[PDB]
């Protein structure tokens, strides 16, 4: 009993929580994107259209 | 990364207003260009007589 206790907090000192990871994950992912998007267009529009 | 943001901003360069001088300078010698244009038929009227 007390090596259960021992390694639930072991546990404790090191979580994957999974929910919270992967929900974040998700986030990041959503911006990883958008960020790459406003690079990608915005350079794009402005240079064709101030070369011409 | 911030001060040298800033510094750019002074001795940066940026290609929008560069085309528009372009633009704009090239309208200026044409102008010019008409102007010695005129040059040439003031004296070519002289000529006439």
């Amino acid at each position: 009993d007390r090596a259960l206790g021992q390694k639930l907090q072991m546990s404790n000192l090191v979580d994957v929580d999974w929910n919270s990871v992967i929900s974040s994950y998700v986030m990041q992912q959503a911006a990883l994107q958008a960020s790459y998007k406003t690079f990608t267009d915005m350079q794009g529009m402005s240079l064709f259209q101030l070369n011409r | 990364k911030q001060l040298y943001k800033q510094q750019q901003s002074v001795s940066g360069v940026n290609l929008d207003e560069e085309y528009g001088n372009l633009q704009r300078y090239q309208q200026y010698y044409l102008a010019n260009a008409q102007v010695l244009q005129t040059a040439n038929a003031l004296f070519d009227a002289l000529l006439n007589i």
